[PDB]
C-alpha cells in the first residue's frame, strides 16, 4: 500500500499548481512533506510575495 | 464567509456537506483531502471545507485555519470510545490564535440510531459548558435522514450575521 | 520515511522558490503519479507563464 | 550555441562515480559525497565554456524521474562503475531504454568507464560491447577511460565532447 501521504499530496498539489487557495496549499506541503522550519519560512515568504 | 468541516472519520462530514449543498444523501469515500463546495443559505453564500479526518490526516487540519468564520464539528453519537479523541482534538484547535473569534457548532450526528448518546452526555464529555470566550450550540443531526441540519444552519447564521 | 519525500522535498523546494520551475513541475508529477490530464493542463500552464515572460518586454 | 550555456545531464547506476565527476569537473577536486536521493545541478565551466549540468541520482526506484529532465539536452555523460560486472546488464537497459526518448535525440553521448584506477576494472573494449554502444547506429557516442578520484581520461573525455557539440549540423 502507497503511503497515504502521496493520495492527499496529489489533490494538495494540482490545486497548488493550478493557482487555487496557494497559501493554504503552501502551508499544507511543507506540514505534510516536514520541510526544515528555514526552508518552510523561504518557502511562505516568497509566496505571501505573489502579487495578486 | 469561510466554513470548516471537522471531526474524525466516519462521523459523517463529507454526508453533512452533500445533504446541505443537493438536499440528499449520497455514496462516500474516506476523505483523503478534502472537498470544497459553495452553499446557499438564507440567500447567502458559504465556502465550506470538509476536512478529512483518519487519523495519519488530522494533524493537518490546523493548515486550514487561516481565516475561519466557523467550524461545524462532527461527532458520531455512537462512538462513545472516541469521545475522547474528538474532545482532545477540539481543545487542541481552540487554543489556536487563527480561530480566537470562530463560531462553533457541533452536529451530534447519527441520532437516527437508538445507539446514539443524548445531546448532553456529548457535551460534558467534550467540555462544551466549561468552555470560555466562545460562541457555541449543539445540534442533534442525521446526515442521513435529514433531521436537525435546517435548524443548525439557521443558528450558525444568524449567530455569523451578529458578528 | 519514505524515499519519495527526501526526493519531493529537494525538487519541491526549487518550484516553490522559482527555480527550473517546467522541469521541477514535471517531475512533481511524475513522482506523485498525476494522471496525464491533469499534468498536460498544469504543463500548459507553466508554458503560458513563460509565454508571458518571454513577450513582455517589463 | 558554443557561445550560449549548453545542458548537460550526468546519469548512471547509483555509486558509479557521477557525483565525484561532477564535483572533479566544477572544483577540480575530490569531494566527499553520500548517496543523491535527488539531484545535484552546478555551473561547471570547462575550456572557459559554460555548462549546466546536471547530476541525477541513480538509485533504483529515482531512476524512473530521469527522463523529467531530458528536455533541451545537449549530451549525456553516461557513468558506469567499470568493476561492478554484476549490473553492467542494468547499466545497459537503462542506456536503451533513455536513448528511445525523443527529448534526446539531438543528445551525444559520452560514457565513462569510470574506476579504471581499480585493478578488476572491465577494459573499455569489453564494456563498450556489454552496453551494446557498437549496435548504435543513429547516435554519436564514444567511451572513455576515467577515474574521478585519479583524475585520468576526464580532460579528454571532454575534449571529445566539446569537438563534437562545435561540429553539430
Ligand atoms: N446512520 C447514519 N449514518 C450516517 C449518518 N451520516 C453519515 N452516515 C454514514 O457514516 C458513514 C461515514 O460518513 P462520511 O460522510 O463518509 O464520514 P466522514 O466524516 O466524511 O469521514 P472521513 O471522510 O474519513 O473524514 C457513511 O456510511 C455514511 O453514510 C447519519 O446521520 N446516520
Ligand atoms: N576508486 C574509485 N572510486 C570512485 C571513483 N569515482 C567515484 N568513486 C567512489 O565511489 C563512491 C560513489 O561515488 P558517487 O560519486 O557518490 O556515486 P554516484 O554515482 O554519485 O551515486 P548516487 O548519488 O547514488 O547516484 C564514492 O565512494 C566515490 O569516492 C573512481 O574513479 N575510482
Ligand atoms: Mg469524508
Ligand atoms: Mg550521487
Amino acid at each position: 500500500g502507497e503511503p497515504t501521504e502521496f493520495e492527499y499530496l496529489r489533490k494538495v498539489l494540482f490545486e497548488y499548481m493550478m493557482g487555487r487557495e496557494t497559501k493554504t496549499m503552501a502551508k499544507v506541503i511543507t506540514t505534510v512533506l516536514k520541510f526544515p522550519d528555514d526552508q518552510t519560512q523561504k518557502i511562505l515568504e516568497r509566496e505571501d510575495a505573489r502579487l495578486m | 464567509m469561510r466554513i470548516l468541516i471537522l471531526g474524525l472519520d466516519g462521523a459523517g462530514k463529507t454526508t453533512i456537506l452533500y445533504r446541505l449543498q443537493v438536499g440528499e444523501v449520497v455514496t462516500t469515500i474516506p476523505t483523503i483531502g478534502f472537498n470544497v463546495e459553495t452553499v446557499t443559505y438564507k440567500n447567502l453564500k458559504f465556502q465550506v471545507w470538509d476536512l478529512g479526518g483518519l487519523t495519519s490526516i488530522r494533524p493537518y487540519w490546523r493548515c486550514y485555519y487561516s481565516n475561519t468564520d466557523a467550524v461545524i464539528y462532527v461527532v458520531d453519537s455512537c462512538d462513545r470510545d472516541r469521545i475522547g479523541i474528538s474532545k482532545s482534538e477540539l481543545v487542541a484547535m481552540l487554543e489556536e490564535e487563527e480561530l480566537r473569534k470562530a463560531i462553533l457548532v457541533v452536529f451530534a450526528n447519527k441520532q437516527d440510531m437508538e445507539q446514539a448518546m443524548t445531546s448532553s452526555e456529548m457535551a460534558n464529555s467534550l467540555g462544551l459548558p466549561a468552555l470560555k470566550d466562545r460562541k457555541w450550540q449543539i445540534f442533534k443531526t442525521s446526515a442521513t435522514k435529514g433531521t436537525g441540519l435546517d435548524e443548525a444552519m439557521e443558528w450558525l447564521v444568524e449567530t455569523l450575521k451578529s458578528r
